[PDB]
């Protein structure tokens, strides 16, 4: 029913500007106060901006300092946030929020749109197969991996055998290494099934429009 | 400015326990709200106006408090309650920093596995040695790397998964990243897990001059 759908997040260089949009459905958008709340990478939640139902009443959070402009087009059921002179501290997930009453709980939240402020440029990942090799295992189970290295920005999507190996998968949160992201994913299959049954990790990096499959082959020792 | 603090930052409890978490204000305010967030999704209104429950919230939850102190309470906690809970109130810029409620379960030792750098990575001049410590509990685990009999500390990055949604275990990767030239100057690589499930470490190792 009620839907809030944000858009317009992306990579922006420091000093730059960005407009975020929040398309509303399923309710009389013009009767409700709306807000933007952001969640920083440290998961801190900050009340960025508030706008009354008629667009005649507005508040900004303490560090916005005039660099943010909240607006709304009730005819097109859309909330906006203009952002300008962006700083690294403005990197966050930006959520559009609806207000319930005049104690200002936020009863509906959109999916969020991500805003990344840095000089880093979009970089496809390198993907490396992780076969045991010299570290061979001998149990009823074998664990294999893919190393996804050197991409920006987040996120990458990892699947195994196109999602057909779903159980026994651990894809670890990425970490910044040389100011680029790296993560690994592990998969555990019965040892009787590898290499007799192929195992492939599927890595997608939409921001670079890259797809790569790495077959996990036993090493040529 | 009026600011919120939350305690504890992290707690774990078995299902069936009473859970309480506290939201403190630097000066008196009223009509506190509480938002629930689980990984990968948006905050959800959970409690509002100090004590009203949002739609879909089980009666096991309750909100209470006044003045400078507020609390969220859960009777007979259930696994689905695991989430981060943030307090906020209509005059506050920064939400409380949240309480992360995690699920206690039986101790479990990690399954440990080590991977030499791939030949494809070596071709590019990098060398990552990857060690997986999978399906263990509690989250606190110590990973030690040893290279040719001497402990190594530089160049190690560790990454924990969120508590697993099915079995409440943790998993973590420990990755040792080296230049190809530094990797080629040593031979024995060891990844050791020390956890409270045993006094003896779990050890996985390889020699580079094999394979
Ligand atoms: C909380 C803020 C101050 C104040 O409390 C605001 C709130 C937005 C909603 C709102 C509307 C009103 O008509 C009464 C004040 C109030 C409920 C504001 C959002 C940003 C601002 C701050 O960040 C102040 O630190």
């Amino acid at each position: 029913e009620v839907q809030l759908v944000e858009s317009g997040g992306g990579l922006v260089k420091p000093g730059g500007s960005l407009k975020l949009s929040c398309a509303a459905s399923g309710f009389a958008f013009g009767n409700y106060d709306m807000s933007w709340v952001r969640q920083t990478p440290e998961k801190r939640l900050e009340w960025v901006a508030f706008i009354g139902s008629g667009g005649g009443r507005i508040y900004y959070g303490d560090t916005m300092k005039g660099r943010f402009t909240i607006s709304r087009d009730n005819a097109k059921n859309t909330l906006y946030l203009q952002m300008s002179s962006l700083k690294s501290e403005d990197t966050a997930m930006y959520y559009c929020t609806r207000h319930y009453n005049y104690y200002y709980s936020m009863d509906y939240w959109g999916q969020g749109t991500s805003v990344i402020v840095s000089s880093a440029k979009t970089t496809p990942p390198s993907v490396y197969p992780l076969a045991p090799g010299s570290a061979a295992q001998t149990n009823s189970m074998v664990t294999l991996g893919c190393l996804v290295k050197g991409y920006f920005p987040e996120p990458v999507t990892v699947t195994w055998n196109s999602g057909s190996l779903s159980s026994g998968v651990h894809t670890f949160p990425a970490v910044l290494q040389s100011d680029l992201y790296t993560l690994s994913s592990s998969v555990t299959v019965p040892s009787s099934t590898w290499p007799s049954e192929t195992v492939t990790c599927n890595v997608a990096h939409p921001a670079s429009s890259t797809k790569v499959d790495k077959k996990i082959v036993p090493r040529d020792c | 400015d009026i600011e919120l603090t939350q305690s504890p930052a992290v707690m774990s409890a078995f299902p069936g326990e009473e859970v309480t978490m506290t939201c403190s204000a630097s000066s008196s305010i009223n009509y506190m709200h509480w938002y629930q967030q689980k990984p990968g999704t948006s905050p959800k209104r959970w409690i509002y106006d100090t004590s009203k429950l949002a739609s879909g919230v089980p009666a096991r939850f309750s909100g209470s408090g006044s003045g400078t102190s507020y609390s969220l309470t859960i009777s007979s906690m259930e696994a689905e309650d695991a989430a981060t809970y943030y307090c906020h109130q209509r005059s506050i810029f920064t939400f409380g920093s949240g309480t992360k409620l995690e699920i206690k379960r039986a101790d479990a030792a990690p399954t440990v596995s080590i991977f030499p750098p791939s030949s494809e990575q070596l071709t590019s001049g990098g060398a990552s040695v990857v060690c997986f410590l999978n399906n263990f509990y509690p989250k606190d685990i110590n990973v030690k790397w040893k290279i040719d009999g001497s402990e190594r500390q530089n160049g190690v990055l560790n990454s924990w998964t969120d508590q697993d949604s099915k079995d409440s275990t943790y998993s973590m990767s420990s990755t040792l990243t080296l230049t190809k030239d530094e990797y080629e100057r040593h031979n024995s690589y060891t990844c050791e897990a020390t956890h409270k499930t045993s006094t003896s470490p779990i050890v996985k190792s390889f020699n580079r001059n094999e394979c």
